[PDB]
């Protein structure tokens, strides 16, 4: 038959539009973070030096 | 039919799901509305208990 | 109810302080009643409940 | 400096006047607006609404 | 029971029994009905 | 009330200036009374709510 | 929030939190509009006690 | 600490507490930044005077 996790007891679900807000939120907050820390790791290999 | 003896037992011989797997006889593809309780609703319940304690 | 009380759960809690109890009634105890369940009184609108919609 | 300081007038003028905002029209306190606001400002692809807020 | 294999943030409701409730607040909103539950709090110890 | 004030305000002043008090009336509190509670009083048409908006 | 044995007691079984964490039985995803006291509201204090003093 | 004497008192005391680095508007901890989460949460300061009125 079809394949589902199995029976976790964790209560009723909210419709599929509050799913949908709350993804885009964390998308929006997981983007600000990831942009942040790569600017920091960016910043100190902008001046290099020579010999 | 026939009675169940006297005796009340609980079986589902049509269920959603069999373990971890899923039965075919009902459908899945519905969504519908959940609506919990609000900040009003925590208001009401304080306001019971302080009826209560007004009372005595 | 997501963001405020709907008419139902007021008019519930109304009658829950009037002391009606929907399950037990007068010891036999029935789940769904249809006469004493507040649902099926709000949808026949029994004194009770009109008494509290114009209160 | 007279012809320039009068465009200059002009242009900063022009700066502070411009600046954009959405108006939600509705009854002073209806609290849907809120509600509104708040799904709108965050993501929300899509949002269920009465026929009586009229996006138009 | 609460038990969780996959974590997502507050999407999971519980429902509960609610036995008694007073919807009867005497006030224009929850801000001034917090006002007044302050100056009943200083009536009741007064009582 | 973030501008200016509401209606609601100006008659509970009113009210508690002519000495009325929402709890304690005839010595039990109520937290809700439904009587001499401001609110509850402006919706019944009371007497002296019509007696501040005709002032 | 109940009486048993004629002393009063309060608990609330259904909170909104437990320790940091928050509880699954309300939800918290509404915003409510929050009215404080203006100006106005500082003058007529400040007018009832003007009032008492000319009473004196 | 609210009863002395045999009389039971509030005395609401008030302490101002600012903290180093303003709250995250983008964290995940806040969601919706909505106004609910406050209002849900500014009865828990009444819990010690509930206990002690209760005793008293």
């Amino acid at each position: 038959n079809d394949y589902i996790g199995k029976n976790k007891d964790v209560g009723l679900k909210v419709e599929l539009t509050e799913d949908i807000d709350r993804r885009i939120m964390e998308h929006r907050n997981r983007f600000r973070r990831l942009i942040f820390n790569r600017y920091v790791e960016f910043l100190p290999l902008l001046i290099n030096y020579t010999n | 039919m026939y009675i169940n003896n006297g005796r009340i037992n609980y079986n589902n011989e049509y269920g959603y799901r069999r373990g971890i797997y899923r039965e075919p006889f009902y459908s899945d593809n519905a969504d519908y509305n959940t609506n919990s309780k609000s900040y009003y609703d925590y208001l009401a319940r304080f306001n019971g208990f302080i009826f209560e304690l007004c009372d005595f | 109810s997501k963001h405020t009380t709907t008419l139902y759960e007021i008019i519930e809690s109304e009658l829950q302080r009037l002391g009606l109890n929907e399950f037990v009634n007068n010891d036999r105890i029935h789940f769904n009643d249809s006469k004493h369940a507040f649902m099926q009184k709000m949808l026949y609108f029994d004194d009770d409940v009109k008494q509290i919609v114009d209160h | 400096c007279d012809e320039l300081a009068e465009i200059i007038l002009s242009r900063f003028s022009l700066i502070m006047q411009s600046k954009f905002s959405k108006i939600f029209l509705s009854d002073i306190q209806d609290e849907t607006i809120n509600q509104f606001i708040n799904k709108l400002y965050n993501g929300a692809p899509f949002i269920k609404t009465d026929k009586y807020i009229d996006p138009e």
